[PDB]
């Protein structure tokens, strides 16, 4: 499998050092481990980062 | 001192959803860096202890 390196979100999201972090993705499938309203705003952010 | 101050509402009545900012309270309890204290020197580790 060729596995991107584990993304770990410590703290709520600054949009400093997370974006920095969406900007490494580059893969295909991303997986999210989370709870809703904190996949919606991941999901967001994704959106509002492309 | 920080923005957006919420607080956790009567959960008894009309109230069943959580308190939304608790990360964030949460992220000032881990980033809480103190030089204060009578036994020692107390400052939280990536764990939250001494
Ligand atoms: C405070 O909350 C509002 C509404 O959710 C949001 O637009 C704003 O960005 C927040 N403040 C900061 C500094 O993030
Ligand atoms: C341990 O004791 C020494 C006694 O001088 C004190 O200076 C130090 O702050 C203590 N360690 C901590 C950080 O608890």
């Amino acid at each position: 499998w060729d596995m991107q390196n584990v993304i770990t979100l410590d703290t709520s999201f600054e949009d400093a050092k997370t974006q920095v972090q969406l900007k490494k993705i580059h893969s295909s499938v991303i997986l999210l481990y989370c709870s809703k309203d904190e996949a919606v705003l991941i999901l967001s952010e994704a959106r509002s980062l492309g | 001192e920080k923005e957006n101050i919420t607080d956790p509402p009567r959960g008894c009545v009309g109230n069943t959803n959580i308190w939304k900012t608790g990360p964030l309270f949460k992220r000032v309890l881990m980033s809480s860096k103190y030089a204060d204290g009578v036994t020692g020197r107390v400052e939280f580790n990536e764990d939250g202890d001494r």
